[PDB]
């Protein structure tokens, strides 16, 4: 399907997983004498991971400027991403309620659980529903696939009612995080070359294309 | 920048380079030249797939792409050396 | 089945949940050999008592530093008491591992052989120290009000609660130290300085804890 | 079969329409235990019952005195005579000690139904005490139990869960405005977009403090604004 | 096909084998009756051709047995770097080096063995080093002794992960034997990758670190007053002073006008008459060659395509 | 960790131990008696 499918993908690439346009060029999900992090289960939710935290952050890191031009929220906010506090040599913001080790403190504690409970089910499918953890283990039970755990959490409103439903939102996840997590890239290395917002950088290519683009910023 | 001599020896180098490869006057991915400097039908192991009729496959562009930009930049700085 | 330490993660196999506060958490396995686990148990059961005694000792002379009642902080307590009372530290050492040193060995040579300080050797005592289990030394004299010898569920929920309790004063000391070490205030005025601003006076901004801050 | 919170959404298996208000809404997974459930529908009953008391509380003492602000109404200088200035901690003895009571008693129902459900001195005087929850008797003077009590039951969860959330609204529109909740009401209409949580969201109008008899009581808002 | 090809948990990570000497033998495993067995131990520890007959497995134990060298190395560099950071002058030598001696090596005193600190100078007294690192310190831009106690952690971090590779690439996923005879890929990848791609970063270091701070340091600016490497690394006006041509960024790069960067890549030969060493610009405009050369070369031998050299 | 002590237990790691205790016993006493020449 996309350009670079190969022969030697087609293989493994038979399109039951979501977003196979046959594209794996460097052979990685070839399951044959497979090993370690380059294996099939790992990969595909290792993409569905990195798509998901990039389809939050292209949000994320796009929407103060928005809302600060809309006049929704007042400058003080309205700050760039690279200027928010996650990089201080860039900028930082000292609005905050604490200040950013302290709250790096809480996202340690909270992300260690987020993440060592998301791991288990991954290594022991099935065993974050078994220990007490508050009641909430009744809805951590998740399915037999560690990218899709749903339940009555995860998936609160019950969408992807059948398998051929539920494979198009599948589809349109990846599709939305493989976007996603091109502009954040594109964020990154836009930030380096103009030192400017991602929304002031889309301003200037509609207000002047020509004099406003990658070959025009080398200068 | 554009239409300035730099600019278009670069063109016409990646130009020339794409264009033999895509018309068998350059080695490819399923063309290789023997010892004699002939080209006979190699054996891609990725093998990548192409539509294009020659099955000019994408590795074919970028390597082509490489050669020409070479071949300019060398063309460019040799002639601005020689002071032409 | 039992709640362990890493939720997910089996338990060990030399750890059944049959001891007190048995959550499957020997990661470098250093009480896979059983008389290891036995001494190691005896010796996780001593520290966390006398940490418990410890926590109590700094939390109460704390109180009373706090309120204007003249008790040294525990950092300066030792100096004070010497001073103070004009008490030889020397005397004072050499008599504590006497009592320690008597009371230990025998400690000791029951955990080499179980029951064996009740030989009437000790002033005739023989019952008050046969021992009960290992690092459970109950009788008339450890256990004078029959705790332990009355209701063994409850005397199973107790050892749960000493073994928890014991473990968290252990933490809490190391707390004390690390914090004394960090700020050089005493730990109620640590407290005090949080309640006041905990968003602007915790570890992140003590200038030590994270050196990049 | 009832309805429920959403369109397509499966009730959970523990949810089947026993209790009143059953919406088959558990998202988090609190109720799959039988004793939780329980404990948890007594916690949403007090909740229910004390915030219909509060939102009522809150608008009657608006109507009646709108000069007096209910989020600044416990300090003992704005207590109505013949209780200004009252000595607090005398007022917090006589709730600690009656509450105290009533809130075991109850509590015991829980442990043991139908354990207290007799007066303790004058014997004889019983509550019926049909459902837990549901004392009746002297606590249902009029009789409204022998009716539908279940559909009453119903209305009672629904109205308990709507003050809930209003009640939490009259204390941030509180903290963001300065204002009570027919006075917000009142600023809105004065203006809708001159004022509203656009604007009135990123200020907490509480001090930090405040002294009462003596003593410091911290007092915070429920997110970091301006205070 | 050159492809990644590993088996799964090959080997059992326990303590059993370390305390049975001489398990990689037949002959040695049946224990010593004669002290030649000891000599024996030892001297057929490494020689796995002689311990069995797979090539496979073979290979798996040297590229383990490489990854153990290359941690062994790791913490040894961390050491130096850290007894530059905490047991050394060179702060002192940075400002006079032509008198103070290099030192990073100080002894306890103990049964008279002091006397072997010597007065090097910079009010230290140590043992006179003669391994250069003072010398590849600066010239690198390095100007605090918290530069080198942070690079001694890395090399640790570092150390640790070479250790962990070689656990993990000879008990968890131990390359195949046909993932090893992989030459042409091996080759393009250390042609272009390791050593263009290592001569292209290290061009990136010198360029923005190493030429300006060594300029600054040669100009006679005192080390506590220059910029410190990410302030020039995040500042183009203080490059543009330094360096006309950084002023005009990577444009000229781009437009083939490399001419413009002539005042950073240089062609000086000779010697830096300051500091008696080879010019930083003629190091650096040498580095970017040397990666450029490597680059194509790794670009040479055929992989997963047609176009390529088979050898 | 039995195989772990036996390890322990093996020639080369006991005499590390062994001269490691040695030589500290005899640096220590040197350092707290300094130049002892004779008794
Ligand atoms: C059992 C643990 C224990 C610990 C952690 C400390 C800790 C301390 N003692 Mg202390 N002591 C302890 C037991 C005992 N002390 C004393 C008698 C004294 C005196 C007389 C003094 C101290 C002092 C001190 C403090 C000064 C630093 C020092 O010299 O530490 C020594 C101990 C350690 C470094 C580690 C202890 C074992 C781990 C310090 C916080 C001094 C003080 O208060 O300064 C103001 C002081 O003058 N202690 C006795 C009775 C003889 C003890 C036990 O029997
Ligand atoms: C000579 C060094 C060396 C070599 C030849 C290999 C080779 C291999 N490793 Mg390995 N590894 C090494 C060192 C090495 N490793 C070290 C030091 C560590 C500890 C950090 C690991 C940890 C490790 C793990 C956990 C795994 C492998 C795996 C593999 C196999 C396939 C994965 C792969 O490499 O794809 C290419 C690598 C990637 C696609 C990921 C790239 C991520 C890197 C870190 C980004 C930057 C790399 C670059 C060198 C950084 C330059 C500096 C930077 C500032 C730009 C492969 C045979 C995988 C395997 O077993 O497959 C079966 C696997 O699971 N390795
Ligand atoms: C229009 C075509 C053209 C022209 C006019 C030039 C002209 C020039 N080239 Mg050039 N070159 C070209 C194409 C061209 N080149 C192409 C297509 C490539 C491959 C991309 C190169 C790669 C190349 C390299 C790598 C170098 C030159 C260099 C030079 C300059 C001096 C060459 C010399 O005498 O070396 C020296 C003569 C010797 C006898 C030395 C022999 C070499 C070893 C050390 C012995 C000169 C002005 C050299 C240069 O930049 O000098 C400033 C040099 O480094 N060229
Ligand atoms: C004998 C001199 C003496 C003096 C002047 C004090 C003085 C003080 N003690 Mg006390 N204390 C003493 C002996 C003494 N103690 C002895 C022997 C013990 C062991 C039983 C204790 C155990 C103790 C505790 C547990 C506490 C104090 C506390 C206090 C402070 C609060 C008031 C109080 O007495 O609490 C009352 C506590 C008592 C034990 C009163 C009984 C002590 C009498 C005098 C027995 C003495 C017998 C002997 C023959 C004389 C106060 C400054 C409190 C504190 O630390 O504040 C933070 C605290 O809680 N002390
Ligand atoms: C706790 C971690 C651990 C454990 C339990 C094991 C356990 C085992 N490994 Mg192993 N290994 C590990 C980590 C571990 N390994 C790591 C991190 C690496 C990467 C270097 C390797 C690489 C490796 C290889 C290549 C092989 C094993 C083998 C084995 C098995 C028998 C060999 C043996 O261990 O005897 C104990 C051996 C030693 C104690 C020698 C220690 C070697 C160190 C690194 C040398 C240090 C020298 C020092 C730096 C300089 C000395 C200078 C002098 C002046 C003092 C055994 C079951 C062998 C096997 O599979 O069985 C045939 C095998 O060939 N391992
Ligand atoms: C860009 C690709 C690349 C790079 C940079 C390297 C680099 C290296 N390889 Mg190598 N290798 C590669 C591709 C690569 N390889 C491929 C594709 C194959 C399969 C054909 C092999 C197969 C191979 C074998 C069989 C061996 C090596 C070895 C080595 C080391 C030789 C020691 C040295 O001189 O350097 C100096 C050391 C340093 C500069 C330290 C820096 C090293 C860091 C970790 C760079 C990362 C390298 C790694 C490949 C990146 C992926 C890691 C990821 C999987 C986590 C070296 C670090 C030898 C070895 O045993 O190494 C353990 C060795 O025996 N490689
Ligand atoms: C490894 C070699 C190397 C490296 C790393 C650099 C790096 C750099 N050079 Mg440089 N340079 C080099 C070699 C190198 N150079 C060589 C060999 C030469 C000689 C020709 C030069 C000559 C040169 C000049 C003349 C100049 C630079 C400049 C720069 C800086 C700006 C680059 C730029 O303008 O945009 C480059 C575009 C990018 C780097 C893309 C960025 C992509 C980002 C990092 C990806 C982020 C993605 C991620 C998902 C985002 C999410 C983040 C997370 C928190 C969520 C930069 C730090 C300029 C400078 O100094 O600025 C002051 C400049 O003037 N260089
Ligand atoms: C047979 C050879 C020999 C002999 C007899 C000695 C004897 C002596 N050496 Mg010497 N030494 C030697 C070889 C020898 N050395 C060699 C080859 C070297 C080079 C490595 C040295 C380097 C050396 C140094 C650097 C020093 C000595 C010192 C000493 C004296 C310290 C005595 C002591 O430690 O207090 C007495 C110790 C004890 C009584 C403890 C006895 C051991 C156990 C614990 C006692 C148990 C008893 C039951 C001592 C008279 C020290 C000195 O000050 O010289 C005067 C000192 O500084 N030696
Ligand atoms: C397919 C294939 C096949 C063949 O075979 C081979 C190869 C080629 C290798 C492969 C691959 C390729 C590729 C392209 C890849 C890519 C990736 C990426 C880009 C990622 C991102 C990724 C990205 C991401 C995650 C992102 C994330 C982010 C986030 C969370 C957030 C952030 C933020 C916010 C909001 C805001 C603030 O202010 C700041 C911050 C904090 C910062
Ligand atoms: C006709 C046709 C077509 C078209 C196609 C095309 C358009 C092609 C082209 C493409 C291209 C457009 C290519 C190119 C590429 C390029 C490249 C890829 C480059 C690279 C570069 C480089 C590699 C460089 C290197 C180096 C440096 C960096 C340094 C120094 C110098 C040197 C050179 C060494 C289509 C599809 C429509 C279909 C139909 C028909
Ligand atoms: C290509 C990817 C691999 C190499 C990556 C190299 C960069 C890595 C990220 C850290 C460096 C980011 O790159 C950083 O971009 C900013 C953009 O304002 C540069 O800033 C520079 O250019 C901007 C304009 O764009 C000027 O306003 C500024 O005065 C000048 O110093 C920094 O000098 C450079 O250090």
């Amino acid at each position: 399907l996309y350009v670079g499918a190969s022969q030697s993908s087609l293989a493994y690439l038979d399109g039951s997983l979501p977003g196979d346009f046959g594209f794996d060029p460097l052979g990685l999900l070839d399951p044959v004498n497979s090993g370690g992090f380059i294996e099939p289960k790992w990969l595909q939710y290792s993409e569905v991971i990195h798509a998901r935290w990039a389809m939050l952050g292209a949000a994320g890191c796009i929407a103060p400027e928005v809302l600060g031009a809309a006049g929704l929220i007042p400058d003080a906010t309205n700050i760039k991403w690279f200027e928010s506090g996650v990089i201080p040599p860039a900028g930082s913001y000292n609005g905050y309620w604490a200040d950013p080790y302290t709250i790096f403190f809480v996202e340690i504690v909270a992300m260690q659980f987020a993440e060592l409970r998301r791991l288990q089910d991954f290594r022991y499918p099935g065993s974050m529903g078994q220990q007490y953890f508050l009641g909430l283990e009744a809805i951590f039970k998740g399915s037999g696939d560690a990218a899709y755990p749903g339940g009555p959490f995860f998936n609160l409103f019950n969408l992807g009612k059948t398998e051929a439903a539920m494979k198009e939102l599948k589809l349109k996840e990846i599709k939305n995080g493989r976007l996603a997590m091109l502009a954040m890239l594109g964020y990154g290395a836009q930030a380096v070359m103009t030192g400017k917002g991602p929304f002031q950088n889309l301003v200037e290519h509609l207000a002047d294309p020509v004099n406003n683009n990658i070959l025009t910023n080398f200068a | 920048f554009i239409g300035s001599s730099t600019n278009l020896i670069m063109v016409a180098s990646t130009t020339a380079t794409l264009a033999a490869a895509r018309f068998g006057l350059a080695p490819t991915v399923k063309k290789n030249t023997t010892a004699g400097l002939k080209l006979v039908d190699s054996k891609n192991s990725a093998g990548v797939i192409s539509n294009d009729p020659a099955g000019f496959t994408i590795v074919d562009v970028l390597a082509m792409g490489a050669a020409g930009h070479g071949l300019g930049v060398g063309i460019v700085l040799g002639l601005k050396g020689i002071g032409a | 089945v039992r709640p362990v330490w890493f939720p997910g993660n089996p338990p060990p196999a030399h750890l059944d949940g049959s001891l007190a506060g048995d959550y499957g958490f020997d990661p470098l396995f250093l009480g896979q050999e059983p008389q290891t686990l036995k001494w190691y148990v005896q010796a996780e059961l001593v520290h966390g008592r006398f940490a418990m005694l410890g926590a109590a000792g700094i939390i109460l002379t704390s109180i009373g530093a706090k309120v204007g009642l003249g008790f040294p902080e525990w950092y300066d307590a030792g100096k004070v008491v010497v001073e103070k009372n004009n008490i030889d530290f020397p005397t004072l050492m050499v008599i504590q591992f006497y009592l320690m040193g008597w009371a230990e060995t025998k400690r000791w040579y029951d955990f080499k052989n179980p029951g064996s300080q009740a030989d009437g050797s000790f002033l005739g005592f023989t019952e008050e120290f046969k021992g009960l289990e290992n690092g459970y030394p109950g009788g008339r004299f450890f256990d004078p009000m029959g705790l332990s010898r009355g209701d063994a569920a409850k005397y199973q929920e107790y050892k749960q609660k000493e073994v928890k309790n014991g473990r968290l004063a252990m933490i809490a000391c190391l707390g004390f130290a690390a914090q004394y070490a960090a700020t050089g205030k005493g730990p109620l005025d640590n407290l005090a300085d949080h309640l006041a601003d905990p968003n602007h006076v915790n570890f992140a901004t003590n200038g030590v804890s994270i050196p990049i801050a | 079969d009832r309805k429920l919170w959403a369109p397509g959404v499966v009730a959970p298996e523990y949810l089947k329409g026993d209790l009143a208000g059953d919406y088959g809404w558990d998202p988090l997974g609190l109720g799959a235990d039988p004793t939780a459930l329980k404990w948890y529908r007594q916690s949403e009953l007090q909740h229910a019952r004390w915030a219909m008391l509060g939102v009522a509380g809150v608008l009657v003492q608006e109507i009646v005195k709108p000069d007096v602000y209910f989020y600044e109404a416990g300090l003992p200088q704005n207590l109505p005579e013949p209780f200004t200035n009252i000595n607090m901690g005398g007022l917090l003895a006589w709730e600690f000690i009656l509450m105290h009571w009533v809130e075991v008693r109850r509590w015991q129902d829980y442990k043991n139904f139908g354990s207290v459900n007799e007066d303790p001195i004058f014997k004889g005087n019983k509550v019926p005490n049909p459902e837990m929850g549901y004392p009746g008797g002297i606590f249902d003077p009029f009789g409204f139990s022998k009716g539908n009590l279940k559909e009453l039951q119903t209305k009672e969860i629904k109205n308990g869960r709507l003050a809930m959330i209003a009640y939490m609204a009259f204390i941030l529109q509180a903290q963001a405005t300065g204002k009570g909740p027919l006075a917000a009401l009142s600023a809105h209409l004065s203006n809708p977009f001159g004022n509203n949580i656009l604007k009135n969201i990123g200020t907490c109008t509480v001090p930090h403090s405040v002294d009462v008899q003596g003593l410091t009581i911290p007092l915070t808002c429920l997110w970091p604004g301006s205070q | 096909k050159v492809k990644i090809a590993v088996d799964r948990n090959p080997v059992e990570t326990s303590f059993e084998k370390w305390a049975k000497p001489g398990h990689f033998s037949r002959t040695l495993s049946k224990g010593p009756n004669t002290t030649t067995w000891i000599w024996n131990l030892h001297a057929d520890a490494h020689d796995f051709d002689s311990h069995t007959s797979d090539l496979e497995e073979i290979s798996r134990k040297v590229f383990s047995a490489h990854f153990g060298q290359l941690g062994i190395i790791f913490i040894w560099l961390s050491g130096m770097y850290f007894h530059g950071a905490r047991f050394s002058n060179y702060e002192a030598w940075l400002s006079d080096p032509t008198h103070i001696k290099p030192s990073a090596q100080v002894v306890w005193p103990i049964v008279g063995q002091e006397i072997l600190n010597g007065d090097v100078g910079g009010g230290f007294q140590g043992i006179q080093i003669t391994s250069g690192f003072f010398q590849l310190w600066r010239a690198s831009g390095i100007t605090s002794e918290l530069q080198l106690y942070t690079t001694a952690i890395g090399g640790l971090v570092m150390a640790a992960a070479m250790f962990f590779a070689g656990w993990f690439h000879y008990h968890k996923a131990a390359p195949k034997l046909e993932w090893f005879q992989n030459v042409e890929s091996m080759l393009n990848h250390h042609l272009g990758g390791l050593l263009g791609l290592g001569s292209l970063a290290w061009a990136g270091h010198q360029i923005h670190v190493s030429l300006p701070v060594n300029k600054l340091l040669d100009a006679g600016v005192d080390p506590k007053e220059i910029p410190l490497p990410h302030d020039l690394l995040l500042n183009r006006a203080i490059m543009a002073d330094l360096y006309p041509s950084f002023a005009k960024g990577i444009a000229p790069f781009f437009t083939l006008n490399w001419s413009e960067y002539s005042d950073f890549l240089t062609f000086k030969g000779g010697l830096n008459p300051v500091t008696g060493g080879l010019w930083l610009s003629d190091t650096a405009h040498h580095h970017v060659a040397i990666a450029v050369l490597f680059l194509v070369a790794g670009h040479m031998y055929r992989t997963n395509w047609g176009i390529g050299h088979s050898m | 960790m039995k195989d772990f002590t036996t390890y322990l237990s093996t020639a080369p790691v006991i005499a590390t131990i062994w001269f490691t205790f040695t030589a500290g016993l005899l640096i220590e006493i040197n350092r707290y008696f300094p130049d002892p020449l004779v008794f």
